[PDB]
C-alpha cells in the first residue's frame, strides 16, 4: 500500500534537547524517517521553527500537504486541512510563522499533524509522515516554560553597546549598568562569544593626562568585570582613548556627558 | 500500579463450565453409591457391555466426581484449561485416579469443553488437572464493538477512577478518557479490531497511583486477626478491661490485652465498645 | 479526617445476595440430611442421572450450605466478589471443600451472581471464597440524578455535619454545601456524570475535624470491659463497696475494686449506683 | 521465548480416543466383576470357545480396564501413540499385565486406533504403554486452507499478542501479522502446503518477550502454598494476628505468622482480611 511514517504509542517520545535561556529545542523522533524539531531562540520577536529532518535527504522539491488527521482512537472526527508547503531538495522540511505554532496546537488537541507528499526515493509515490501526540503534554509544558524563560534580546541587539558615566565618579549611570547586566547575562549564557572590544573615552573637562588616566582606569575595571564572567584574558581587549575622538560637541553639558562613554563590541563564533 | 494490574476490560469475561464424570484407576478407594453404579452401567452400555438388570458391578476403583473448569476470555477451540475434580459420593481418596471423558456444560446447557487426564491431589478427595479440559466451542465477545472500551476497577473508588482517567488523558491527549462512576472508565478506541488490540496494549501498561480508599478495620471473627487499614484513627478514651485501666493504634490496646491474662481475641470485643462510644474514625467490618 | 473516611454517598449502596448450594470434595465430613439428599438428587437429574424413587445416595463428601455475598455499589457484570459459605445441616467440617454452582438472589427474588470456587476455612463449618461470586447483572443507581449529592455521616452529629459543610464551602466557595440534619450534608454537583465523578473526587478528600460527640460510658455486660469516653465527668461521692470506703475516672474506682477481693466486673454495678445518685455527667450504655 | 514455546497453531489439534479392554497375565490380582466375566466370555466366543450359559469362568488373571490415548495432530496410519490403562473393576494390581486388543473410539464413535502391549505400572491400578495404540485412520485438518495461519497464545494477554505481531512484522515486513484479540495472531501464509510448512518453520522460531501479565496471588487452599506474582503490591497496614502486631511481600507476613505459634497456613486467612480492607493491589485467586 502506502508508506506511513509515524511513531506507535509504544514508540512515541518527546524530548527537550536544548533548554537554556538562549534556545529551546523539542525533538520528536519519527521512527524509520528521522526527527521533528521545534526550535525557539532568544529574540525580540515571537519565533518558532519546525524542521522535519530526514535521514535520507529530500530527493526533489515537492509540494507537501499539511493536514490535521485524527488518531485512530478518535472515531467520528474528520480531518482538517491545515495548509500547503513546499519541501525543497537536499533541505530539511521547514515550517515557520503561525503554522508551526498551529502544529503545536494541533498536537495539544491530541491530533496528528500529517505531511503528505510524493517521495523521490520511493519511486515517486505518495507517502505520509505524522507527528504523534502520545507523551506530548508534559514536554509541551516544559517547552512553554522554557519559551517563557527566554531572553528578550538577541546577539544583534547587544553586540554593539555604548554606555555612559556619571559626572563625578568612576561608576556607570543607572541605564548603562542595566545594559551591562544584559550584556553579562547574554555572555554568561552564550559560549560562542569569542571577542570583546572595549573603547573607553571621556570628556574634555580634565587634562589630557588626567583624561587618559581616567579612561584607562575605566577600561581596566571593565576588563576585570568581563574576566569575572569567565572569558579568558586572551579574548578581552581594552583601550582608553582619553578625551580624544569626541563624538559630540564638547562644551555643552549634554555633549560632554555624551563623550563620557564606553564602547563594548561583542564577537561570536556561530 | 499498571492499569492491567488494578482493572479489567468490560466484556472480556470468564465463563464457568461444570460436568459430571467418573474417576477410575483408584487403589481400591472407590465408591458403591447407587448413582456411581448407574453411571458406570450406562458408560459400559456405551461400549457394548450391557449387564442384566439388577446386577451389582461391585466396583472399587471408580468414583463419581464433579468437574469444574473456568473458560478464560478469548478461548479458542483446541486450547486446554485446568479442571478441578471433587468427589461427591463416599470415596476415601482420589489420589492416583484418571478422569474419564466428561462434557463440561455452560450456563446455557451447551457443551463447551471435554475433560480427561490424570489427577494430582495433595484433602484427598479434590484433585486438579493442568490441561484436563480441551475447549471445543467459542463464546462471542463484545470487545470489538462500539466506539470505546471500558475499564472496571477491581477495587471501586471515585478517586482511583478519576486518576486512571487522568493517566490516559496525559498519555494520549485531552478528552480521551472519562470516569462514569466509581468503577468504570471509558476510553475511546479504534474501530479496527487489530488497531484496538494495539491501542489497548499501550493503554493497559500505564502507571498511576490508586487512592488509599476509605478507612476500615477488618476483623476475622473466626481466625482472630485484626487488620487496621491506613487513615483509621481511634479517639482517646479510658478503656478498663479485666482489672487494669489503659488510656488511648492496636499497639496500646494489645498491651492492655496482655496486662490481664484474657486472650488475644478479647481485643475484638474492645473495638465494638469503642465503636459504640464513637471513638473510631472508620468502619468496623467483621468477616 | 477525610470526608470519605467518615461519610458515605447517599444512593451509593451495597446489596446482599443469598443462595443455597452444595459443597463437595469433603474428606468424609459430609451430611445425610434429607434436604441435602433431595438437592443432590435434583442436581444429578440435571446431568442425566436419575435414581429410582426412594434411593438413598449414601453420600459422605457433600454438605448443604448457605452462600451469602455483598454486592458493592457500581458492580458491573463480570466482576468477582467474596462469598461466605456456612453449613446448615450437620456436616462436621467444610475444610477442603468446593462450592458447586449456586445462584445468588437479591431481595426482589432475581439472580444477580453465580458462586463457585474453593473454600478457605480457618470454626470448621464457615468458609470464605475470595472471588466466589461473579456478578451477572447490574443494579441501577440514583447517583447521577438531581442537582446535588448527599453525604451521610457514619457517626451522626450536628457539629460534625456543620463542620463538613464549612469544609466544602471553604474549599469551593460560599453557599455550596448545607447540613440538613445531624447526618446528611448536601453538596451541589455538576449535571454531567463524568464531571460529577471528577467533582466528587476532589470533595471526598477534604480534611476536617469531626466533633467529639456526646459523653458516654459503654459497658459490655458480657465481656466486662468498660470504655469511658471523653467529656465524661463523675461527681464526687463516698462509695463504700465491700468493707472499704473510697472518695471520688475509673482509676480511683478500680483501686476501690482492688481493695477488696470482689472482682473486676463488680465495677459495672458501682456505676449503676452512681447513675442512680446523679453522680455521672453522661450516658451509661450497656451493650 | 520462541513463538512455538508460547503459542499453538489454530486448527492443529489433538484428539482423544477411549476404549474398553481386558488386561491379562496378572499374578492372581484380577477381578470377578460381572462385566469382566461377560466381556471375557464374549472374547472367548470370538475365538471359538463358547461356555454354556450361567458358567462362572473363575478367572483371576484378567482385569477390565479403560484405555485412553491422545491422537497428536497430523497423525498418520501406522504411527504409534502412548495409552493410559486404568482399572475400573476391583483388581488389586495391574502390574505385569498385558493389554489385549482394544479399539479406541473418537468423539464421533468411529475407531481410530487399536491398542495392545505391555503395561508399565509404578498406584498399582494405572499403567502406561509407550507405543500401545497404532493409528489406523486420519483426521482431516484445516491447516492448509485459507490465506493465513493463526497462533493461539497459551497464556492470553493483549500485550503478548501485540508483541508477537511486531516480532513477525519486524522479521518479514510491514502489514504481515495482526493481533485480533488477546489470544490469536493472524499471519499471512503461502497457499502451497509445502511452502506454508517452510514458512511456518521460520516463523515459529522467532524470539520475543511475553508480557508479565496481570498481578495475581495464587493460594492453594489444600496444600498451603502461596505464590505471589510480580507486580503485586500490598498497601501498608497494621496486622494484629494472635497477640502480636506487625506493620507492612510475604516475608513480613511470614514473620508475623512465626511470631505466634499459629500455623504456616494461617497466612491464607490474613490475606483475605487484607483483600477486604483494600490493601492488595492485585487478584487473590484460590485454587
Amino acid at each position: 500500500m502506502g508508506k506511513r511514517y509515524v511513531a506507535t504509542p509504544q514508540q512515541s517520545q518527546w524530548e527537550m534537547v536544548v533548554n537554556t535561556p538562549l534556545e529551546c529545542q523539542l525533538v520528536h523522533p519519527i521512527p524509520s524517517f528521522g526527527d521533528a524539531v521545534f526550535s525557539s531562540r532568544a529574540n525580540k520577536k515571537i519565533n518558532l521553527d519546525f524542521e522535519l529532518k530526514m535521514r535520507r535527504p529530500m530527493g526533489e522539491t515537492r509540494n507537501v500537504s499539511l493536514i490535521s488527521m485524527p488518531p485512530p482512537w478518535r472515531p467520528g472526527e474528520h480531518a482538517d486541512r491545515i495548509t500547503n508547503l513546499k519541501f525543497f531538495k537536499q533541505f530539511d522540511g521547514y515550517v515557520g510563522g503561525q503554522t508551526a505554532w498551529g502544529i503545536l496546537s494541533e498536537l495539544e488537541k491530541g491530533r496528528y499533524p500529517t505531511f503528505s507528499y510524493q517521495d523521490w526515493q520511493s519511486r515517486d509515490q505518495r507517502i505520509e509522515v505524522a507527528l504523534s501526540s502520545v507523551l506530548f503534554q508534559n514536554k509541551y509544558n516544559a517547552f512553554s516554560d522554557c519559551i517563557s524563560n527566554l531572553l528578550k534580546y538577541s546577539f544583534e541587539d547587544i553586540a554593539f553597546t555604548i554606555l555612559h558615566y556619571e559626572r563625578q565618579g568612576d561608576q556607570l549611570t543607572k541605564a548603562s549598568k542595566k545594559r551591562l547586566s544584559q550584556i553579562a547575562d547574554y555572555i554568561r549564557h552564550n559560549q560562542d562569544i569569542d571577542l570583546v572590544l572595549v573603547a573607553t573615552y571621556t570628556d574634555s573637562t580634565d587634562g589630557k593626562s588626567a583624561s587618559q588616566s581616567l579612561s584607562e582606569r575605566r577600561a581596566e575595571s571593565l576588563r576585570d568585570y568581563f574576566q569575572s564572567l569567565g572569558l579568558p584574558e586572551d579574548r578581552i581587549q581594552v583601550q582608553g582613548y582619553g578625551k580624544r575622538r569626541p563624538i559630540a560637541d564638547n562644551g555643552s553639558p549634554i555633549g560632554k556627558d555624551k563623550n563620557r562613554r564606553v564602547v563594548i563590541s561583542l564577537g561570536r563564533t556561530q | 500500579a499498571r492499569i492491567k494490574d488494578v482493572a479489567q476490560v468490560a466484556g472480556v469475561r470468564s465463563n464457568q463450565l461444570v460436568g459430571y464424570g467418573l474417576v477410575s484407576g483408584l487403589p481400591g478407594t472407590g465408591e458403591a453409591n447407587p448413582f456411581t453404579e448407574q453411571s458406570f452401567a450406562a458408560m459400559l452400555q456405551n461400549f457394548g457391555i450391557q449387564m442384566p438388570p439388577g446386577t451389582k458391578p461391585k466396583i472399587k476403583n471408580v468414583a463419581a466426581v464433579m468437574v469444574t473448569a473456568e473458560l478464560p476470555p478469548f478461548s479458542k477451540p483446541g486450547q486446554q484449561v485446568d479442571v478441578t475434580v471433587s468427589s461427591i459420593g463416599s470415596a476415601k481418596s482420589l489420589r492416583g485416579g484418571t478422569l474419564l471423558q466428561t462434557f463440561l456444560k455452560g450456563l446455557d446447557g451447551q457443551v463447551y469443553a471435554v475433560a480427561q487426564g490424570n489427577l494430582v491431589v495433595s484433602n484427598p478427595t479434590v484433585g486438579l488437572i493442568s490441561s484436563g479440559a480441551t475447549v471445543e466451542r467459542e463464546i462471542p465477545n463484545p470487545f470489538g464493538r462500539g466506539d470505546y472500551i471500558t475499564f472496571n476497577l477491581l477495587e471501586s473508588d471515585f478517586t482511583t477512577a478519576q486518576r486512571m482517567a487522568d493517566a490516559v488523558n496525559n498519555f494520549l491527549g485531552p478528552q480521551m478518557a472519562s470516569a462514569v462512576d466509581a468503577t468504570s472508565v471509558r476510553v475511546r478506541a479504534p474501530r479496527d479490531v487489530s488497531q484496538r488490540v494495539a491501542f489497548l496494549s499501550a493503554i493497559e501498561n500505564l502507571e498511576f497511583d490508586p487512592a488509599d480508599g476509605a478507612a476500615k478495620i477488618i476483623v476475622n471473627s473466626r481466625t482472630g486477626t485484626i487488620v487496621v487499614g491506613k487513615h483509621v484513627r481511634l479517639k482517646p478514651a479510658a478503656v478498663t478491661h479485666g482489672g487494669m485501666t489503659v488510656a488511648i493504634t492496636l499497639d496500646d490496646l494489645v498491651r492492655a490485652v496482655n496486662q490481664v491474662g484474657a486472650a488475644p481475641s478479647d481485643l475484638m470485643a474492645i473495638l465494638q465498645a469503642l465503636k459504640q462510644a464513637g471513638a473510631i474514625e472508620g468502619q468496623l467490618i467483621i468477616i
